[PDB]
């Protein structure tokens, strides 16, 4: 996974993992939300870039790529990356357990 | 000219799809389970050969809108290369569950490290879940799958094995009995990595006699604390 501070560090990780996917993860459920986005990061991580790979994820911390992400795609903010360029946007904010079943759909083409 | 030309055009195509349906089959060949990066490498090398051999089509395609004519023949080449495309989707697909795989393999692992019999057996749960999952999604794809997904299975199993030494019931001289028929010399609770060390015996291989002596330890324990309410009320 690639972390990210910025959209323009959030479009660079996922122009970076072209191969795969890059997820831009802008923010996250509030509630403490730095170690919680650490946290999550790193067994999505292991979900995203070892068990499935096919997708690395990059906490945007905190600015407002996923709605310059959104933008751009004219198609918590989780904006993917494949070669660098937004292709799937979805908002929302979601706990563990939800992001457990999110693993399992992974990983898209 | 134009079919001289389409048959030497045709020869080579059909050796270049040869090639490409060999370089997604080896990626979903190789299993990681344990190997990494370089299957996922495979991967993005098999891309680029998929790359160039929808150039390689779109050229065709032209060629054949140059000629025109209506001929049927040209229509059918453009499908038999769509086939050879969906079947390049279909190993990609194959490679991404593989690599899934691996990281769920590379847990796992990490797991046999920390050890921990209260760990091992909420590990053992969760893993044994996870697995059973994905197998249950893999459907279709590519012949072959089965091989992989037979290693799933082996996966499964070798988790189910290590479930059952999780109980605390079993002692050092239960486990030694067990530990004698078995010819582990990483003992009950021996270390932090010795859940790396119960990877080799197979778990399908040897549940059976993890099992037989998991209750032989619990059946056991029934006794001995039954002795200790005699022991402690006389006493």
């Amino acid at each position: 996974t690639t972390t990210v501070t910025s959209e323009d560090h959030f479009m660079t990780f996922y122009n970076e993992n072209n191969k795969k996917l890059i997820v831009v993860d802008v923010y996250p459920g509030w509630s403490g939300p730095c170690t919680a986005m650490y946290p999550t990061y790193n067994q999505l991580m292991i979900s995203i870039d070892d068990f499935e790979k096919r997708i690395d994820i990059l906490l945007l911390d905190q600015d407002k790529l996923v709605t310059y992400k959104n933008d751009k795609f004219h198609a918590p903010k989780f904006l993917f990356i494949s070669e660098g360029k937004i292709i799937d946007e979805v908002l929302g904010t979601n706990i563990p357990v939800f992001i457990e079943k999110v693993n399992k759909y992974i990983p898209l083409s | 000219i134009i079919p001289l030309q389409a048959e030497e055009t045709q020869n080579i195509k059909r050796d270049l799809d040869i090639f490409m349906k060999e370089v997604e089959s080896f990626r979903k060949e190789f299993m990681q389970k344990s190997m990494g990066y370089e299957n996922i490498n495979n991967a993005y090398d098999t891309i680029m050969v998929y790359y160039h051999k929808l150039t390689a089509i779109e050229g065709r395609a032209l060629e054949y809108n140059n000629l025109e004519k209506l001929f049927e023949l040209q229509k059918s080449n453009y499908k038999q290369l769509k086939d050879c495309m969906n079947d390049l989707k279909n190993l990609k697909t194959m490679w991404d569950a593989i690599a899934l795989i691996h990281f769920q393999y590379n847990d796992w692992k990490t797991k046999p490290w920390r050890q921990i019999k209260a760990d091992i057996l909420l590990d053992t749960n969760k893993t044994l879940g996870t697995q059973i999952k994905n197998l249950p999604k893999e459907i279709r794809n590519f012949k072959g799958y089965n091989v992989i997904v037979e290693k799933v299975k082996n996966m499964g199993t070798v988790l189910p094995l290590v479930s059952a030494l999780h109980s605390e019931f079993m002692e050092d001289r239960h486990w030694s009995q067990l530990k004698q028929i078995t010819g582990t010399v990483f003992d009950h609770n021996s270390l932090s990595f010795y859940f790396e060390d119960i990877l080799a015996l197979n778990l399908y291989k040897y549940e059976n006699t993890v099992n037989e002596i998991v209750d032989v330890a619990q059946k056991e324990a029934k006794i001995e604390k039954k002795l200790k309410n005699i022991e402690q009320w006389w006493s």
